[PDB]
């Protein structure tokens, strides 16, 4: 059939053509790092995520001691828990940066692929969550009740489907142990649609910054990209490791230090910054049944971008109103985030209002907006 | 086969030398950097004013909460 | 090859075409041309070469007749020895996909006239032949390269080459083929390039010399073919070499000596390539040039 | 780094802190007197430890048994005198022989009868091998490590 | 010439290349921690239970 | 493209290997186990979940919370059964999905085969795990005298174990890496039954006649995606029918006593489908020996392929052959028996005997009566 060994090979013909001959723009910049960086990243955490579950007990008496004694006992136990824990941050920061840019290049014009990637990211948000559960300290127990008491606002069907999810009537031993078996389980499910959200690429190749045919000049991921790639993962993971080697729980809050008790709730009940953003819009709106909504879109908002292009051309590096559009949502983010670290008294709540109000705004009406009038300038 | 259909292209020439014959990291000075500032300068008016834009926020909502609890000394004038 | 050499050696001399530019050719002057002739059709510089029904004795006479015009100074008498040029491992590609089909010529720089590794060099190139659509044997000819250019209809023809010139040369391969087997080709032909430095057989030298030997005694089918041999061999070599001495010089070669040859002018060196056509399936030098090493 | 980060993911897998701390357990030789036996608590299972006064090596150091169903020499791997270190358990179905009365004067399993000498072996009883002997090393006089 | 000799009897040959890194990397870990480990330990001198041991190991009761 | 299931990325999978996918029109039953044994995938692993999610891997626990499953858990001892008896379905159909290749020469599919192989193996060692789970007396004890074996491979042996271990005898720090590796496994081998099928898809279904099935072939769908839901019924009537009537008539009891190192049970035996290898295990007297006949016993499969020598690919046509692997087949029944019972004569005599011939017929017989086959062809 074929000469070398390596397209004759029902197998090596998929190790090839996807990573070594795969034809790949001349011009993408770093921000077409992240996707590989995401994937290594998964293939740490679910390694960490392991080593971690070959010592974990699921159980609301044993959980945290359990957490305690892998880090105590176990030979690098607390290595290998902090890489997992900060690999949990890495990989969303990677899944932010990856996203950005996907939104100032247009990439999301790749239907499938994109759509497959929110999908991803609904996965790995889920999956995190579960996660901060095992732990079982205050925040890992408290994060869990107030998140999941969200669901009983919704009406009649929501009632019923809280006391389902817990396995019992309030956040308990029932629930860790189900947890934990998500937790193991959502890894490999992300593992399974990258496959897919991959595939999906390769259908059309890699969209480039200047958002115009490559066809004229593309060059082979090998060595180009995959060289490229690993100074990519290598320039990261130094700060990743960095952090998690001199500042451990810089990121974390110390609560979790405090082993959960249903009986008192912590002074202040917030996330990991990844999901401050979220909970600042969570908190904007007074009504259980809106706030969640405003959760739900805030992230399910994502879907609709592509139908939400109106510029004749692709990537915004030659449409400077686009950009600053683009850095103010950024920006727009940034705050959320802080707002969310914040309690809820004046001045935050206001500016936490308007904060949200302007996310939504600049994605459904600005972007949108922006673009058909940038056409015009241009003449077309 | 993804290499050969891509597209029509004619009259085109390019050249270009082995690593090995030519240099790492070729005119830094004389190139590099003076592109480095090139780019750098081109975008930050357009990136860093929103980002400025919101340490002021920042600042002020911060700044401001904290004022709001310190004691007014007009609300203990007449206490006596 | 003329895009060969003109990146092979850019920047020197070697790097020019034998028919000038155009606007040379434009503007050349009743005075240039003269110049040429003046400062370089001169005695010491030049070989009067013959073969057929002819005495040397009657021949050197009537050279003697005519070749006068006598030396004075002692510049005349000396013969000017040309600046070197610079061998570069680089690339042109001359895209056109409206070309029905595109040739690629790879090499590495080479040793020149005198060296005598030249003689093995040739008895390499002799294992990795050539071919063409025509040839007869096709699927079971001797040539890995040629052989495999059929199993899967690699290309429309390939030669091995082994250009020499005074002080440099050019050793390599070009074929032609279609705009989408560029790729399985070139893969297959700088792999055989390696098997010559790594696992060459006592049997494909022995047919090697045994072809060589046929194709010199074949550059002496006649007189034209004789005195050209002539005009060269001493012009470039200094002396004439026998086929006795050839034939020699080339029953002493050896698979471990070809082995050592080849790694020597082969392996691990960056190479020229001139891609003409639709080419879009070369691309990269940098993995042709890792095609340099291991097989 | 490669490497390292590997070891340190495999060494990850063997034993922890805790596990290794009951790893071993040590006996003083001067604080058991002669005849009577005391048991302690090692690896899970119960190990026996006895001092014999002198009428064991030349009681039952002399046992003229026949054909033996397991080869114990007491020159093999058997080093204290009038001390005696063994596995607390029948190596038949796992039970734990005692160590009051006895037929052969030594041990004696309940669970099938299984008579065990004064020297850690099977006698009157169907238990396959002997009772379990474990590993240990001599630097400290009053002192005996096993693990 | 190391460059040159080296390019020759290392980074030649795909297996004498290897080969090297292989030994090579040894020493380099043989000797990257000692300097490594050294450098530490001075930035900690007299904090370690390394050096504060010779306060009871051997001199006491 | 016209239609919409060949030009999407994902339909023209979903179809391009169970839709319009050539099949030959003569495969019978003995190909059904493909997709059963599938199916049994797809379900182990959800009931193994569902389990999971009220399971505890503690030494402490571990028993208490497999019973509380089923005491309290709403058709948790239904979720439970259908589990522990989904094991044996899967295992059953495995042996008949093998033999059938065996018969057939499938295993001329040389990748298909070996992933097949490996398939088994995995599938083979995550029941091992799942069986220290519920850490009842012979879940215990199952692992300590199998793990034990390891420690019968010179210099690595003793260290091997006590990292396999975690510790210096199968303990917590067992369970519980037991545990996360019984819920990972199930996984990696949906995964390479990912990469079985596709080596299959590259040559197509092998037919009982042994000869190119491209002069007939039929679309997969309705012929064998009808066939193949007949064929799950006809399976799974019995495993309900046993898993409902009858639950543990195949679960030894000695797992209903909570798990005593101290105590050994009086005999120790795995389940069925371990019977045949635990009776060659134990033929072989010395640790080691035993271990290299177990390993063998199973990865012996491997070689298959390079001991055919009949011109001819399946058995129809070749009576010698046939009973030769009926007589092999009866011989692993033996074997399971023989493993079902103590080591006492005549059983012990028996037992190496059975085992003898087992490795006998495929080293020796198999490729003889093959090329003596061929000759009487006059071939
Ligand atoms: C959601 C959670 C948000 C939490 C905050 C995330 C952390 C924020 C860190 C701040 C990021 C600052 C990055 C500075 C980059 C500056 C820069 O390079 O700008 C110029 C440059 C101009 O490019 P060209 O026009 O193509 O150039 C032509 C060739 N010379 O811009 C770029 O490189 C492209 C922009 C990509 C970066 C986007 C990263 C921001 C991440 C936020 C996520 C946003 C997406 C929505 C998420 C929904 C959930
Ligand atoms: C005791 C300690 C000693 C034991 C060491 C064990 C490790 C053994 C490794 C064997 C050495 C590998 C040999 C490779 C040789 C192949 C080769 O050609 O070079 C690599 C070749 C380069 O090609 P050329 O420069 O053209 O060379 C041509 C030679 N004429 O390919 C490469 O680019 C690969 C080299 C770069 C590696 C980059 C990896 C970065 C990753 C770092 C992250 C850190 C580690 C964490 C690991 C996580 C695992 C869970
Ligand atoms: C290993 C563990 C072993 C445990 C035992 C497994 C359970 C045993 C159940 C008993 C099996 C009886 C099955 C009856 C089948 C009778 C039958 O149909 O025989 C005739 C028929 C003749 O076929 P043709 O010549 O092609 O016909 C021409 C067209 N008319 O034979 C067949 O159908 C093919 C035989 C395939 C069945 C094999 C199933 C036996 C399973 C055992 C596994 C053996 C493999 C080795 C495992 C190593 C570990
Ligand atoms: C589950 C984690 C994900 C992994 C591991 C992943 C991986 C990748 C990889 C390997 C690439 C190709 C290289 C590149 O990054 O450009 C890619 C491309 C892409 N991914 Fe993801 N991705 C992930 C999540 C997402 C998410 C959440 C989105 C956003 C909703 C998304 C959108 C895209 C898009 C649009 C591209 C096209 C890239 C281009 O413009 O060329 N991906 N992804
Ligand atoms: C999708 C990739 C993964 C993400 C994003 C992730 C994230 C997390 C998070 C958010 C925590 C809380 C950590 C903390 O205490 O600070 C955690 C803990 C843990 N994860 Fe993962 N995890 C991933 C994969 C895995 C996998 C695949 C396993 C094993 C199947 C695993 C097992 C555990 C265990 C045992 C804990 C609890 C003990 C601990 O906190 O260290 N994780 N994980
Ligand atoms: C992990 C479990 C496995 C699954 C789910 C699986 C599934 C399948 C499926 C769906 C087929 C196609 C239809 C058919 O059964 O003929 C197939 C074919 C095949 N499998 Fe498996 N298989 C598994 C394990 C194995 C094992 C352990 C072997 C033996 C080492 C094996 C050997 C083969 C062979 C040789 C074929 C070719 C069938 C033919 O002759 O047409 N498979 N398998
Ligand atoms: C490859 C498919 C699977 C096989 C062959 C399998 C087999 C078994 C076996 C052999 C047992 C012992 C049953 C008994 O007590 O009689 C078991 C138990 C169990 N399995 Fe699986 N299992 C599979 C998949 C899973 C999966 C995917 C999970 C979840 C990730 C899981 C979770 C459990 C749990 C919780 C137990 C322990 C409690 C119990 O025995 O019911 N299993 N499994
Ligand atoms: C179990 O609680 N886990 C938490 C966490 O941050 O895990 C990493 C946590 C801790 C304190 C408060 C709220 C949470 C979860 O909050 C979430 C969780 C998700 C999924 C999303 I979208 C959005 C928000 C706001
Ligand atoms: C943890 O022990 N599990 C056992 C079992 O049958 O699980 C289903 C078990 C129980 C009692 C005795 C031996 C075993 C394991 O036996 C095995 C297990 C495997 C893998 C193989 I190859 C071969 C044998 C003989
Ligand atoms: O081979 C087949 O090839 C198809 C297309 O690549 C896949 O979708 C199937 O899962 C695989 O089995
Ligand atoms: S266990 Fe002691 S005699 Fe049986
Ligand atoms: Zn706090
Ligand atoms: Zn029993």
């Amino acid at each position: 059939m074929a000469p070398n060994i390596r397209k004759s090979h029902p197998l090596l013909k998929m190790i090839n053509n996807s990573l070594i001959d795969l034809p790949a723009p001349s011009n993408i910049s770093a921000w077409w790092n992240f996707g590989s960086l995401l994937a290594v990243c998964l293939m740490t955490q679910i390694l960490t995520g392991l080593l971690l579950a070959m010592h974990y007990t699921a159980d609301t008496s044993l959980a945290f001691s359990s957490v305690a004694h892998t880090c105590r006992n176990v030979q690098y136990g607390w290595l290998i828990r902090n890489l997992h824990a900060n690999g949990a941050s890495f990989f969303f920061i990677c899944i932010f940066l990856h996203i950005g840019r996907g939104l100032y290049y247009g990439s999301y014009l790749y239907k499938e692929t994109w759509n497959t990637g929110v999908i991803l990211l609904l996965t790995l948000m889920a999956t995190a969550f579960v996660g901060y559960v095992l732990p079982w300290g205050q925040m890992s127990f408290w994060g869990a009740t107030v998140i999941t008491n969200l669901f009983s606002a919704i009406p009649y069907i929501g009632h019923t489907l809280v006391e389902w999810a817990w396995g019992g009537f309030s956040v308990d031993n029932p629930t860790l142990t189900r947890f934990f078996a998500l937790h193991f389980l959502l890894p490999f499910a992300i593992a399974g649609i990258t496959i897919i959200h991959l595939t999906f690429l390769h259908e059309s190749g890699s969209n480039n910054p200047l958002g115009i045919s490559s066809d004229s000049d593309k060059i082979p991921f090998h060595p180009y990209y995959s060289f490229k790639d690993i100074l990519g993962l290598t320039l990261m993971l130094t700060p990743f490791l960095t952090l998690a080697l001199f500042s451990p729980n810089l990121l974390g809050d110390p609560e979790n230090f405090t082993p959960a008790n249903p009986l008192v709730t912590p002074p202040h009940i917030k996330p990991e910054w990844y999901f401050l953003f979220a909970y600042a819009i969570l908190r904007s709106i007074p009504n259980k049944l809106g706030g969640v909504l405003a959760l739900a879109a805030s992230v399910l908002i994502l879907f609709l971008i592509p139908f939400l292009h109106k510029s004749k051309q692709r990537t915004m590096t030659f449409r400077p109103l686009s950009q600053t559009l683009f850095w103010l949502l950024v920006a727009n983010l940034l705050i959320l985030t802080w707002i969310g670290s914040q309690p809820v008294e004046h001045p935050f709540i206001i500016i936490g209002q308007m904060a949200s109000l302007s996310y939504f705004t600049i994605l459904l009406i600005l972007f949108p907006t922006i673009g058909t009038l940038e056409n015009k300038m241009l003449n077309y | 086969i993804h290499f050969g259909n891509l597209a029509r292209v004619r009259h085109i020439i390019t050249y270009s030398l082995s690593p090995f014959e030519q240099r790492a990291i070729p005119n830094i000075f004389s190139d590099a950097l003076p592109n480095v500032w090139r780019r750098f300068s081109s975008q930050v008016f357009k990136v860093a004013p929103p980002f400025l834009g919101a340490y002021l926020l920042y600042s002020w909502g911060t700044q401001e909460f904290e004022r709001l609890k310190r004691k007014n000394p007009a609300d203990y004038e007449n206490d006596q | 090859f003329d895009y060969l050499h003109a990146t092979a050696f850019q920047g020197t001399a070697l790097a020019r075409t034998v028919e000038g530019t155009t606007e040379n050719i434009k503007h050349l002057t009743r005075a240039d041309l003269a110049s040429y002739i003046d400062t370089h059709f001169k005695a010491p510089r030049m070989v009067l070469a013959a073969a057929g029904g002819i005495s040397h004795k009657e021949l050197v006479d009537a050279a003697r007749q005519h070749f006068s015009g006598v030396s004075f100074t002692y510049k005349e008498d000396a013969v000017p020895i040309l600046p070197r040029c610079r061998f570069t491992g680089s690339e042109i590609r001359a895209r056109d996909d409206a070309l029905p089909v595109a040739h690629v010529a790879l090499a590495v720089e080479g040793p020149g006239w005198a060296d005598p590794d030249n003689v093995v060099l040739h008895v390499a190139n002799a294992i990795i032949g050539r071919y063409d659509r025509t040839f007869g044997g096709g699927k079971h000819l001797s040539s890995r390269l040629a052989a495999l250019a059929v199993e899967h209809k690699l290309c429309h023809s390939f030669q091995t080459f082994n250009t020499s010139y005074s002080d440099t040369g050019l050793f390599g391969f070009h074929f032609v083929a279609d705009p989408l087997s560029i790729d399985d080709m070139m893969f297959c032909a700088q792999g055989e390039w390696m098997r010559l430095c790594t696992s060459t057989t006592e049997s494909e030298v022995k047919r090697a010399k045994n072809h060589l030997r046929s194709a010199m005694v074949a550059q002496l089918d006649g007189t034209t073919p004789v005195c050209e041999t002539i005009g060269s061999h001493l012009l470039n070599y200094g002396r004439r070499i026998s086929l006795e001495e050839w034939d020699s010089r080339i029953s002493a070669v050896d698979a471990r000596m070809v082995r050592d040859v080849c790694s020597k002018y082969i392996y691990d060196k960056c190479p020229a390539l001139a891609a003409v056509g639709p080419i879009e399936q070369l691309l990269d030098y940098n993995r042709i040039r890792s095609g340099m090493y291991w097989i | 780094a490669a490497k390292n980060v590997v070891t340190q993911f495999i060494s990850s897998l063997s034993a922890s802190a805790d596990v290794l701390a009951l790893s071993k357990i040590e006996i003083k030789l001067s604080d058991i007197p002669e005849g009577k036996n005391v048991a302690f608590k090692w690896r899970g299972k119960p190990l026996f430890v006895r001092h014999r006064t002198q009428a064991e090596i030349n009681q039952e150091a002399e046992v003229d048994v026949s054909k033996l169903r397991d080869p114990q020499h007491d020159l093999d791997r058997v080093k204290k005198p009038e001390w005696v270190i063994l596995v607390g358990v029948c190596t038949h179905l796992g039970c734990v022989p005692i160590a009051n009365s006895g037929d052969f004067g030594g041990y004696y399993c309940p669970c099938h009868g299984s008579h065990y000498d004064a020297s850690g072996r099977i006698r009157k009883g169907p238990a396959p091998y002997n009772l379990e002997v474990p590993t240990y090393q001599f630097v400290g006089d009053d002192l005996v490590v096993v693990g | 010439a190391l460059l040159r000799q080296a390019y020759s009897a290392l980074f030649r040959r795909t297996s004498t290349f290897a080969l090297t890194v292989v030994l090579g990397a040894v020493l380099f870990e043989r000797a990257f921690d000692q300097g490594a480990d050294a450098i530490f330990e001075h930035l900690n001198e007299g904090k370690l239970w390394k050096h504060i041991k010779h306060k009871y190991e051997a001199s006491e009761e």
